[PDB]
């Protein structure tokens, strides 16, 4: 069963900057104080990305984006709202479709032709007499159907709480799908109350490589909503950008592990920098390979 | 109703293993981790290790020198300490503590600090 | 790890008033705490977990005398109009990232 829930309040979306964010290991080798280059889908240093929030103010929203080529995945979190996303091609319908979720202890990935309705939560009720709480709701979905995957591992969506003060669980991921293979990248940093992507750098750690191989193009993010304008509760902000065809240059430090990364479409020093292989240049004149212009 | 109960005791010398449990009832184990504290007689109590939602383990507080060890069978509703090498120190009350902080929360997070706590269970050792 | 300050033995009249103190490292000064008190040859028992500001958060079966203030890095939990079942011992503990902390204990010898 699901119902009309919309109460959908149109603004325009507020792009922001993301300041060198959305980088991870495009191989699994340790190497070390070398730099590597790589040309793969990336999101671009100073890119326009999307700041979605649907709370504060009943205005809910959670429209469907188009998964592109990939979709960068930020989650600023405060009381664990954002829960799972339903990747697909139609969200409907007799086509095939993707409903990654994180669950209370576990990952439950499920490739499989499920109908959707319009507006999709994930709801957890509270007793008083029992006081248990359970995920025993399935809305997002209101049946599947000749289902064809499974898949149970450990939650994505990992808490790395217990710390004290102003820092923030900003949780990152990307998105990519290649080969019929659905490849996902995260890693979680504290930030001490920033509001807006962190100025820093990032190391997304690689998780699963799904043998899927399905279409997808038009993705969306799951919610979790609690029952109490019934069922509605919460607060949530993410941010949403696409991958692109780019060409980075990565420097590794002593541990194996990325410092920082530069770009080789963003600034004429960039591509100086890229075409030099290098990350210090000296005064001088250096001749630049063409990377400035796309037809 | 909320409840702690423990049970696996023994007396044995150093370097033993036994059995230590912490079965609780009246509420979902999966939104709650749960941690571990020890009591030595008469000294102040010490937190030793404990086990997260997901299932990721800490054996820290640096008083456990590789000793002790934490799992959880989530299926059986039951909370264990995979237990062994009890030494002399090890002599001292186990209470078994559960979290304030529920993976389905508001507010801030101001939570792991323990609402309940168990009865607690005497292991002596010498 | 944070030291606590706290006075092995304090003690006042009944039906008087008195200041528990935790004290907290300087290097955690906004840190914050929660109070169990565990009276003697029974179970520990949760009353507040103390905000840096002075905020409340009870547990079952507590009246509003016990009550928690803050300042500075330090903090204070109040008592006041003691009764008979105040000598126990109570505990102050703290949050890290996967690591708790707790303390000596303050036996308590109010006197009457
Ligand atoms: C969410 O996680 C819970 C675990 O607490 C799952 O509940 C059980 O999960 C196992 C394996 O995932 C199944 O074999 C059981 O049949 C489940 N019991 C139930 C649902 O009562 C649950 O499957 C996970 N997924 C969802 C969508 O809730
Ligand atoms: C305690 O919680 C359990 C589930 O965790 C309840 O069992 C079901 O609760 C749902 C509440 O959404 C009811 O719709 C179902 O009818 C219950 N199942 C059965 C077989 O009755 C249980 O009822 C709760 N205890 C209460 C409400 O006193
Ligand atoms: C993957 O999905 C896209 C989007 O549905 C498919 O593109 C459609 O292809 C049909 C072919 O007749 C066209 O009529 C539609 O206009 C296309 N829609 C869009 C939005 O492009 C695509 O063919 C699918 N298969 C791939 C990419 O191999
Ligand atoms: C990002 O969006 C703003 C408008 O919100 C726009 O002015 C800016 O040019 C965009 N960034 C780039 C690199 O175009
Ligand atoms: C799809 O579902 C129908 C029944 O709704 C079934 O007859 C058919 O075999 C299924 N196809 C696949 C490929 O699972
Ligand atoms: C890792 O980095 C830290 C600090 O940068 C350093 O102490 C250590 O030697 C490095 N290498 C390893 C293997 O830990
Ligand atoms: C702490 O205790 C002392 C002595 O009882 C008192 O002067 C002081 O006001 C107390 N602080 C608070 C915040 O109640």
């Amino acid at each position: 069963q699901c119902v009309n829930l919309t109460t959908r309040t149109q603004l325009p979306p507020a792009y922001t900057n993301s300041f060198t964010r959305g980088v991870y290991y495009p191989d699994k080798v340790f190497r070390s104080s070398v730099l590597h280059s790589t040309q793969d889908l990336f999101l671009p240093f100073f890119s326009n990305v999307t700041w979605f929030h649907a709370i504060h103010v009943k205005r809910f929203d959670n429209p469907v984006l188009p998964f592109n080529d990939g979709v960068y995945f930020a989650s600023t979190e405060k009381s664990n709202i954002i829960r799972g996303w339903i990747f697909g091609t139609t969200l409907d319908s007799k086509t095939q479709s993707l409903l990654i979720v994180n669950n209370a202890t576990n990952v439950v990935i499920k490739v499989c032709e499920f109908q959707f309705c319009n507006d999709p939560f994930l709801g957890v009720y509270y007793h008083k007499n029992n006081k248990s709480w359970m995920e025993s709701e399935f809305r997002v979905y209101s049946s599947a159907n000749n289902c064809t995957f499974e898949y149970v591992s450990q939650p994505f969506l990992m808490d790395l709480e217990g710390k004290q003060g102003n820092f923030k669980n900003l949780r990152e991921f990307v998105f990519k799908n290649i080969d019929g293979y659905f490849k996902i990248y995260s890693k979680h940093t504290p930030i001490n109350l920033v509001r807006d992507l962190p100025q820093g750098f990032s190391a997304l750690e690689p998780l699963v490589d799904l043998p899927i191989g399905i279409n997808i193009t038009r993705f969306q993010t799951l919610l979790a909503l609690h029952r109490s304008s019934g069922w509605t509760a919460g607060a949530a902000a993410y941010y949403v950008g696409y991958l692109q065809p780019r060409t980075f240059l990565l420097k590794y430090n002593e541990n194996g592990t990325i410092t920082d990364a530069v770009d080789c479409a963003l600034d004429p020093l960039s591509e100086t920098k890229c075409t030099l292989k290098s990350f210090t240049v000296e005064k001088g004149i250096y001749q630049t390979s063409n990377f400035r212009v796309q037809p | 109703e909320v409840q702690l109960v423990e049970s696996g005791g023994g007396l044995v010398q150093p370097g033993g293993s036994l059995r230590l449990a912490c079965v609780a009832s009246g509420f979902t184990f999966s939104i709650y981790e749960m941690n571990w504290v020890r009591q030595a007689p008469g000294k102040g109590l010490e937190w030793v290790s404990y086990i997260t939602t997901s299932g990721h383990a800490r054996y820290n507080a640096d008083s456990v020198k590789g000793r002790f060890t934490i799992s959880r069978d989530n299926s059986k509703n039951s909370f264990y300490l995979q237990m062994n090498s009890l030494r002399a120190e090890d002599t001292a009350i186990y209470y078994c503590a559960r979290p304030q902080y529920h993976y389905y929360d508001t507010s801030t997070y101001h939570s792991y600090g323990f609402d309940i706590w168990g009865q607690g269970t005497m292991v002596t050792v010498s | 790890q944070l030291v606590l300050t706290q006075s092995p033995s304090a003690s006042a009249s009944l039906g008087a008033s008195v200041n528990l103190t935790c004290t907290l490292s300087s290097g955690h000064n906004s840190y914050a705490i929660a109070w169990h008190q565990q009276q003697p040859e029974k179970g520990p028992r949760y009353l507040m977990s103390l905000n840096s500001d002075g905020s409340h958060t009870k547990g079952d079966g507590i009246p509003d005398r016990f009550s928690g203030s803050s300042s500075g890095a330090e903090r204070f939990l109040t008592i006041s109009s003691l009764q008979s079942e105040d000598e126990a011992d109570y505990y102050c503990q703290t949050w890290d990232t996967g690591i708790r902390v707790f303390g000596g204990g303050t036996r308590l010898t109010v006197l009457g």
